[PDB]
DNA sequence: TTTTCAACATATATTAGTAATACTTTTTCTGAAGATAAAATGACTCCATGG
DNA sequence: CCATGGAGTCATTTTATCTTGTGTCACTTACAGAAAAAGTATTACTAATATATGTTGAAAA
């Protein structure tokens, strides 16, 4: 059990699910910014890797 | 008719169009015979082809008979001064201000200005400062300029 | 076709003079528990008229 | 003249409030925009220079 899973995966995989997932999403939640001038612009975020 | 029904709902305005007062209700007080998608499908182009008005008081919406002076002039207006410009004459005493142009608007400080300085080159808005303090540069018709002091 | 030339040209910087315009800046310039109190509660009483 | 009604003052609760809470080391790390003023960037000129730059194209392999 210990040896296949680490004795911190607390920090570990939480940390992992984060730069893997959560970064992910977070810009799937804005990836859109135009501020308001020229109505053709806009600046679209889409993928996120470290 | 577009047309005829053009011509003549702007016969109805030129004779007197019910004067300012005029509602969406006076049309029905005088002919109501249209349907009503169809009498407002032409109410709708009218304004979009600039032959009829419409003005922001009380109940319903008001209506007025336009000519090609001021309609041209709107058209011929950009798509920034068109809701601006029509807006702004509503004043038509007063005078309107800066910023309370910006809420109104929904735009910034940063468009609103230039679209401005163009009315400033049409001379159909013009600079007043007024009694109160001179922050202000409130803008009515470069016509008209009735006012307190 | 590809490569080297060339070649054409055009900025690039100085120093002027204008002159005029346009354009950015800057610089004003304002539109946790137990005292303390406050008030609603209420009783007391002065003081009103009337049979 | 006297019981009454009305109010004025005066205890009395219950709500809104604020000061505290064991000791010592040992590290730790004023809004924004408006107007006025100052000054400047083009905007032409030669006029020499010598790179860069682009293109192109012509000329050669």
């Amino acid at each position: 059990f210990l040896k296949v899973k680490g004795l911190v995966k607390q920090h570990l995989d939480s940390f992992n699910y984060f730069v893997d997932t959560d970064l992910k999403k977070i810009i799937k939640a804005n990836q859109l910014i135009l501020s308001d001038v020229d109505p053709e612009f806009y600046l679209k975020y889409v993928d996120i890797r470290v | 008719q577009l047309s005829d029904n053009a011509k003549t709902l702007h016969s109805q305005m030129m004779s007197k169009g019910i004067g300012a007062l005029f509602t969406q209700q006076e049309l029905q007080k005088q002919m109501g015979i249209g349907s009503l998608t169809d009498l407002m499908s032409i109410v709708q182009e009218l304004l979009d082809k600039n032959l009829i008005k419409l003005v922001k008081q009380n109940d319903e919406l008001k209506f007025q008979g336009v000519l090609e002076s001021e309609a041209q002039k709107k058209a011929t207006m950009s798509a920034e001064e068109a809701l601006v410009y029509s807006y702004i004459e509503a004043s038509g005493r007063e005078g309107i201000w800066s910023k309370t142009i910006k809420a109104r608007t929904n735009l910034h400080q940063h468009v609103v200005l230039k679209c401005l300085k163009s009315l400033e080159s049409q001379r159909y808005v013009k600079s007043v400062k007024s009694v109160k303090f001179p922050t202000r540069k409130i803008y009515m018709l470069y016509s008209l300029q009735p006012s307190v002091d």
